[PDB]
């Protein structure tokens, strides 16, 4: 039930709501008052997707998928099975995901360590909010929101995608695809430099922190350090996570067309949007 | 906010570190360069030294050549034009010969002749490169695992460009070097091979590159909220558990049921961010090879 | 067809690849305990590795992982309730007996070295030749409590030399001797200190280094565990 070295951490208080009425463990997982709500919302919203199953007659999960309400409904209230059930789950998914991050916080509160983790978290909350709150809305339609299904999402990204014709060419898109790929390369980084340190070659000793700056700075000239790359890598994820948010609520709202065309006002310049030869030219 | 920690509030200064010697040849080594007060406030603030070794001149040369391959090319098709050169510079391409040619190297070089100068001068840039990073390791008498996970990368690339072409029949599978153009090349792909989405090996990689977005940002974060006891100081914590690795086990043990070590978060990292380019190439290999369209071909899930 | 054959492949690797994770990272805090101190009955699905020799730089001996684990110090708490999932309550004062918030770990009482053998951090006095370089220097600057009343004033800074960054500030009591704050504890600002983890008279509180121009990796975790601990134990002192 205990790591060796749980016991003397597990103590009383941290809680922000309900003192010590929900301050226990059950097992590994920590409750707290949010605890019992994440579980709350959780329920609720897994019986939410058996009911709209029944509706679907199938019980495959490769096939199940809860469609938001008619984009005729605008805004408003839908029965059910006509897309409510997707409001209704929508309504759950954001307050478990939200119940979660509190939770996290409460943890962060009797550890005594930082809130880095829930605040991190929160940013994913954002993007998945960007998606059927935010961008829906300011569209006036619920049904400009993604189903909840493992193949029919997918199609609603390939939809969306083409409707403005080639999406490579959003440039919020591109600071966050570069974020994401960069992440993936300094996460490679750290990992293979930290394990290679740790774990020499064979017949040496124990490397040291020097030997991972020295090796950078052998390798590219320059090493960020023990602190700084893992602010580094915080920071790529969250940059990623914020332009995806930030590529999507601007697409149909304060732009309709196709992303190709955004790259005029560099191409038609009054110097040499007239100049013969070249490939617009 | 009594802690922030993304910045640096003070910064200290002192000598220069020349840096660990061990079985490396000093004499190829640069010297320090200036303290960047910038870098400062994130990170180090030192610049260099640099190493240079056989292998690395003859990567920065065998790059350089890939560029002014390019780089003409791209000042050719402006018609020697300064103003449209960088009005169109991000619609310049230098692309693959044409399927007539089919897997031959006797393509003239305004007809893709170029394009086969300008990879091979690539090719060899990043294997010296990958060569370098395995050197440098092992003058330092440390562990692989970087040239390794390079070598992950590395395997898409050469899919991309290499590999798979030449079991296409044909170097027009290859992809081209311009901004826009391979942007173009990428979506058109997906058309052909009858949309991506549905190659189960192309969500994989997706769930993996989200997964490293995803893990970094739990891993930094954690770093961070536990910096107040010296955390990111992990090889340390790795020969000698502090309370800061401890504290930062069971802040997960708590919220999801189960925890890492300080030495196997790394290893979960460096899987995680390598199984995104590994993944992804077999992808890739696969599509037009052995299959036409994926989603047809998932739809009989055989 | 070849393509499904490829993808039921990798699934086996994947999940042999899963099972060598997750034992890898039961090295530490394995087996799990019942709240009793023994072995608990249900270790998981995951069996624990074989045994991991790493090889300590600077002649400090060698480390097998995972092994039997102690804390080698006395825990002041107490059990709760009877049954499994309650938390364990403070019998003395949790600040001083080191439990909670508060808590560290018997690491070596031995600094920690760089690549050359020298101690990793030691105070800019004796760093030659460290500066501030950009910032606000807290040198001469008075150290203010949660209570906002001074402790004292910061009389140098402990840098990690090889990384060249400031680590600790060296904070004089009222009595002469000093105490050392974690950086990422404190708030420097134009004109003081600000301390939110401590009231002023919880300073004193603070362990001591046995040597004045080093500090060991266990009275670091003493240190830093204590001053986070305030967090939670010195919120009785407030002022309105
Ligand atoms: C992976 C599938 C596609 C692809 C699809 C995309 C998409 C989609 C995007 C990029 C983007 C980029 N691509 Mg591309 N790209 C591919 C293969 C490559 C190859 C190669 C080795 O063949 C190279 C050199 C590049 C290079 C680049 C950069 C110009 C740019 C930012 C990358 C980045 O953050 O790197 C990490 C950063 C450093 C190393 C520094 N791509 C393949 C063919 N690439 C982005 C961009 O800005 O495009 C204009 C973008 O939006
Ligand atoms: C043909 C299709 C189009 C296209 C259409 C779109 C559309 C449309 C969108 C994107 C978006 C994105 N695309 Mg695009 N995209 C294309 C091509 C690309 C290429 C490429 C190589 O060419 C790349 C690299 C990308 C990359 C990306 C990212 C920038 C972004 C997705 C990350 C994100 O937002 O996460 C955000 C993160 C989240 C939403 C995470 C939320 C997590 C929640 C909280 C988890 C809860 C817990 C869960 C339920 C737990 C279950 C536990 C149980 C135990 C199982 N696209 C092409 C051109 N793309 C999306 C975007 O920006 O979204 C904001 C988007 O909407
Ligand atoms: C970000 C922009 C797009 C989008 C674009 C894509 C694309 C493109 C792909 C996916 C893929 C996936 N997406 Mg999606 N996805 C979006 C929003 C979501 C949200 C959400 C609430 O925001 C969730 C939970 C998911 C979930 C998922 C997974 C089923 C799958 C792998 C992701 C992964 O491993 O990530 C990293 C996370 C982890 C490693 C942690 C563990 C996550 C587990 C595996 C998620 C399971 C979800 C489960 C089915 C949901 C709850 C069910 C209830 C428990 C009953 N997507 C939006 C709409 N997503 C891929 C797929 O379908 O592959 C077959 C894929 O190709
Ligand atoms: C309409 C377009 C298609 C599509 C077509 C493709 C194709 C085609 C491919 C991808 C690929 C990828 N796509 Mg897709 N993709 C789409 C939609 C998405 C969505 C989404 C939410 O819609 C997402 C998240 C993604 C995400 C991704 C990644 C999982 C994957 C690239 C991994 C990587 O790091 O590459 C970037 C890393 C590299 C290319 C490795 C480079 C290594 C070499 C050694 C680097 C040399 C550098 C050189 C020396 C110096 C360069 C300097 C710079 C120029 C500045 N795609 C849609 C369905 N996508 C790739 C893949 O693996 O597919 C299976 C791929 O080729
Ligand atoms: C910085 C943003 C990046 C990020 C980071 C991040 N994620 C985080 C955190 C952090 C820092 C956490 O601390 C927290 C965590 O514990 O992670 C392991 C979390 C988390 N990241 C998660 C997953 C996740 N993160 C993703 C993305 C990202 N995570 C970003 C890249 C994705 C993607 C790309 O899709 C997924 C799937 C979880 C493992 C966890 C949050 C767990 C949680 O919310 O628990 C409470 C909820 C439940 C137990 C279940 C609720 C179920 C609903 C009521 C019904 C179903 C709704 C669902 C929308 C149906 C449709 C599914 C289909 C689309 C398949
Ligand atoms: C785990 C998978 C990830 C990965 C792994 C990975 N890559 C790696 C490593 C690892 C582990 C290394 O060790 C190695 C390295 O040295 O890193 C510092 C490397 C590396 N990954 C690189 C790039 C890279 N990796 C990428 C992706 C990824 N690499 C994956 C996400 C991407 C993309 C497309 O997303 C890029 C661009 C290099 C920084 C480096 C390999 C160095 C190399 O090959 O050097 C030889 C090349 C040169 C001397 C030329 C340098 C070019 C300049 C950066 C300029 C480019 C300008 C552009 C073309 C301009 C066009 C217009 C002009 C003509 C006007
Ligand atoms: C050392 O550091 C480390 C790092 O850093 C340096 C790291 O970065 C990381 C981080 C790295 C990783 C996480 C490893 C890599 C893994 C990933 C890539 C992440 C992917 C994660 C997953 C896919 C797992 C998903 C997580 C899940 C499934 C969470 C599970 C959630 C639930 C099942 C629900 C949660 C349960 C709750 C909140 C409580 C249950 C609810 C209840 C109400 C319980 C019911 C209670 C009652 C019955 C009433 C109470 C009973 C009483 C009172 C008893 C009465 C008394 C009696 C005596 C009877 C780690 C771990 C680390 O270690
Ligand atoms: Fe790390």
């Amino acid at each position: 039930a205990l790591l060796s070295f749980e016991r003397k951490y597990r103590v009383p208080g941290g809680t922000l709501v309900g003192g010590n009425l929900f301050d226990f463990w059950v097992g590994p997982f920590y409750v707290g008052f949010f605890g019992v709500a994440t579980f709350f919302f959780a329920a609720l919203g897994i019986i939410l997707i058996a009911w709209s199953a029944v509706l679907q007659g199938t019980w495959n999960p490769q096939l199940i998928s809860v469609y938001p309400p008619a984009l005729e409904y605008g805004l408003g209230g839908a029965p059910l099975a006509k897309g409510g059930l997707w409001q209704i789950i929508t309504i759950c998914a954001t307050g478990a995901f939200v119940s979660w991050a509190l939770r996290e916080v409460e943890i962060c509160r009797k550890l005594g360590i930082g809130y880095h983790i829930p605040f991190a978290f929160a940013f994913a909350i954002l993007a998945y909010l960007t998606l059927v709150l935010f961008r829906p809305v300011m569209m006036g339609a619920w049904g400009y929101a993604f189903p909840y299904g493992i193949w029919t999402h997918l199609d609603w990204v390939s939809n969306t995608g083409y409707t403005y014709g080639n999406f490579h060419y959003n440039p919020a898109h591109m600071i966050a695809i570069s974020f994401f790929f960069t992440n993936a390369l300094a996460l490679a980084l750290h990992g293979a430099l930290v394990l290679s340190a740790a774990n020499p070659e064979k017949g040496k000793e124990m490397r040291t922190p020097d030997h991972e700056d020295t090796f950078f700075r052998d390798l590219v000239g320059y090493w960020i350090g023990t602190l700084g790359i893992h602010r580094l890598g915080l920071l790529l994820s969250l940059s990623a996570v914020f332009f995806s948010a930030l590529c999507m609520i601007i697409t149909g709202t304060i732009w309709f067309d196709q992303w190709v065309d955004w790259w005029q006002w560099w191409v038609k310049l009054p110097w040499w949007a007239n100049i013969p030869g070249g490939i617009n030219g | 906010a009594e802690y922030q920690n993304i910045f640096s509030q003070v910064q200290v200064r002192g000598p220069a570190d020349l840096g660990m010697t061990e079985d490396v040849n000093l004499a190829n080594r640069s010297g320090v360069g200036p303290f960047s007060t910038l870098l400062g406030w994130f990170g180090n603030a030192q610049l260099g030294p640099i190493y240079l070794g056989s292998l690395g001149v003859l990567s920065l040369f065998s790059g350089l050549m890939w560029f002014f391959t390019i780089g003409i090319w791209f000042w050719y098709q402006a018609g020697w034009n300064p103003a449209v050169f960088l009005r169109d510079l991000f619609f310049f391409s230098l692309e693959p010969p044409a399927p007539e040619y089919g897997l031959s190297f006797a393509a003239p070089l305004k007809e893709g002749g170029l394009w086969l100068i300008a990879s091979f001068f690539m090719f060899v840039a990043v294997w010296s490169w990958w060569g370098r990073t395995y050197l440098r390791a092992q003058a330092l008498g440390m562990g692989k695992h970087t040239a390794w996970a390079f070598l992950s990368a590395i395997w898409l690339w050469m899919v991309l460009g290499f590999i798979r072409p030449i079991l296409m029949g044909s170097w027009s599978e290859a992809v081209p070097y311009g901004i826009f153009s391979h942007l173009d090349w990428t979506n058109n792909f997906s058309l052909v091979h009858g949309n991506l989405f549905y190659n189960p090996f192309h969500g994989l990689s997706i769930a993996f590159l989200y997964g490293s977005a995803l893990l970094f940002a739990m891993h930094g974060a954690t770093i961070l909220a536990v910096s107040r006891f010296g955390g990111e100081r992990e090889l340390e914590q790795i020969a000698d558990r502090g309370t800061a690795a401890e504290r930062a086990a069971l802040f997960w043990r708590w919220t999801m049921g189960f925890n890492a070590t300080m030495e196997g978060i790394h290893r979960w990292a460096i899987w995680m961010a390598v199984l995104v380019t590994l993944t992804g190439g077999i992808g890739i290999l696969l599509s037009g090879t052995v299959v036409d369209n994926w989603y047809v071909w998932g739809q009989n899930h055989g | 067809d070849l393509a499904s054959l490829a993808i039921y492949s990798f699934w086996i690797f994947l999940a042999g690849l899963i099972y060598y994770l997750q034992t890898e990272n039961m090295r530490e805090g394995y087996p799990l305990e019942n709240e009793d101190g023994t072995p608990a009955a249900n270790q998981g699905p995951f069996p624990l590795p074989k045994p991991k020799t790493f090889i300590l730089p600077h002649g400090r001996g060698t480390l097998t992982v995972p092994g039997p684990e102690s804390e080698d110090r006395p825990i002041a708490l107490a059990r709760t309730a009877v049954s499994e999932g309650f938390p364990h309550a403070p019998t003395g004062d949790p600040m001083k007996d080191g439990v909670g918030p508060a808590s560290w770990v018997a690491r070596r009482d031995l600094p920690e070295l760089d690549g050359h053998g020298h101690n990793k951090i030691k105070p800019m006095k004796a760093a030659a030749g460290f500066h501030v370089s950009a910032g606000k220097n807290p040198i001469g600057l008075p150290v203010r409590g949660c209570d906002l009343e001074i402790a004292g004033k910061v009389v140098d800074i402990w840098v990690d030399i090889p990384e060249q960054m400031a680590r600790f500030l060296e904070v004089e009591l009222k009595d002469g001797s000093t105490r050392l704050l974690p950086m990422q504890m404190v708030k420097v600002q134009s004109n003081r200190v600000h301390v939110n983890a401590l009231s002023s008279d919880l300073f004193a509180g603070i362990p001591t280094i046995k040597s004045p121009t080093e500090v060991t990796l266990l009275e670091e975790d003493k240190i830093c565990g204590y001053v986070a601990g305030g967090l939670m134990y010195a919120a009785p002192k407030r002022k309105s």
